[PDB]
């Protein structure tokens, strides 16, 4: 019963995109990723699975997997990079900082895949059923915040300073209603006594 | 959790950011004026012409459709009209409502720009959790802001 605006709409769609990325990342773990670096001798995976796995789905995978195992020596350095580490190579962080630019073109490509592709998420979710509960609660508190922020802004500004001004009073009548109702509870409780 | 999903979530929530961020700069030039409220008034009178155009469509057809075996098409034109009726009605209403509780276009762009930048700082809060790992400082929040925000205009019923 609330419209939104242009601008409110925008930041609904993108509330959308979010959270099916995030959802998207929830069955596209570090380990099943991994596990695609080596399709013959990685038997952990079935094939029929990756077999209804699209070319391109497939393809991202498979440099999702390199991107991240020749990144995985060079995550710490770039976590640790904030820190007093003033001796790291110069030669060294390069290299890592390209090998993360890559790693979240590639990711964002694979997202972007998976976002067209529904046949492409169903599999991620064959493949991996095991959610980490971090996971499910960090995509319930994005469905809560979508909502609170859906909320705010099909409010007009006006209606804003309603919730202050004139909701004021409409909370402190509907509060005036609720305990006259307890009142005549409580005369009918002692009446029937 | 592993730095790499970490790394990828915090790359999610940037993206985001960079994307709220494209679409302030978009609204930065002109589109603060009625320019978009203009253009969201057009798309739903938009889908009140295809309503009134369907209905006439049909009204066309019924005064067209003089025959006795076509009883059957008929009905199924009345009902079709009937259904387009209510859409219509539901389209004045949805339509009556933006007119009147926002007068101020002014104000509400404002408010929408301040619930924009609440949310640009909320996302660069749970990044910075999640590089602390600490998700349950970013559910503890969700749950106090949930708690918070609770009513509006389900006073109206419940005052019914």
């Amino acid at each position: 019963g609330k419209p939104t605006i242009v601008e409110a709409q925008r930041i609904l769609k993108i509330i959308d995109n979010l959270s099916t990325n995030l959802t998207i990342f929830i069955y596209l773990d570090s380990e099943l990723i991994s596990k695609f670096l080596d399709v013959a001798k990685h038997s952990k995976l079935s094939k029929d699975l990756v077999s209804k796995l699209s070319q391109r789905c497939l393809d991202l995978l498979k440099s999702q997997a390199e991107i991240e195992a020749k990144f995985k020596p060079y995550a710490s350095l770039l976590d640790q990079s904030n820190k007093e580490a003033e001796d790291v190579e110069e030669e060294k962080m390069i290299d890592a900082e390209r090998l993360r630019m890559q790693l979240e073109n590639n990711f964002k490509d694979l997202v972007r895949h998976l976002r067209n592709s529904p046949e492409d998420f169903e599999i991620i979710k064959s493949m991996k059923t095991n959610v980490n509960p971090d996971l499910n609660d960090l995509v319930h508190c994005i469905h809560c915040q979508k909502v609170i922020m859906l909320k705010k802004l099909s409010t007009a500004s006006e209606e804003d300073e309603n919730h202050k001004a004139q909701l004021r009073d409409l909370e402190e009548k509907i509060e005036e209603l609720e305990k006259k109702k307890n009142k005549i509870q409580e005369d009918l409780t002692k009446l029937k006594e | 959790m592993n730095q790499i999903d970490a790394h990828k979530l915090t790359i999610i929530l940037r993206d985001a950011t960079e994307r709220l961020t494209f679409l302030d700069t978009i609204n930065r030039q002109d589109d603060l004026s009625s320019e978009l409220a203009g253009y969201e008034i057009s798309k739903l009178l938009k889908k009140q012409k295809n309503l009134e155009n369907q209905y006439a469509d049909l009204v066309q057809l019924r005064t067209s459709l003089t025959g006795i075996q076509n009883k059957k098409n008929l009905i199924e034109t009345q009902t079709k009209i009937v259904d387009v009726a209510q859409n219509l009605k539901e389209s004045t209403k949805k339509l009556c409502r933006l007119f009147k509780e926002n007068p101020d276009l002014e104000s509400d762009a404002l408010k929408v720009k301040k619930d924009r930048i609440q949310f640009m700082a909320v996302i660069e809060q749970l990044i910075q959790m999640v590089q602390n790992n600490s998700l349950t400082k970013f559910q503890s929040m969700t749950t106090l802001e949930l708690e918070d925000q609770d009513r509006l205009r389900k006073l109206i019923f419940r005052e019914k």
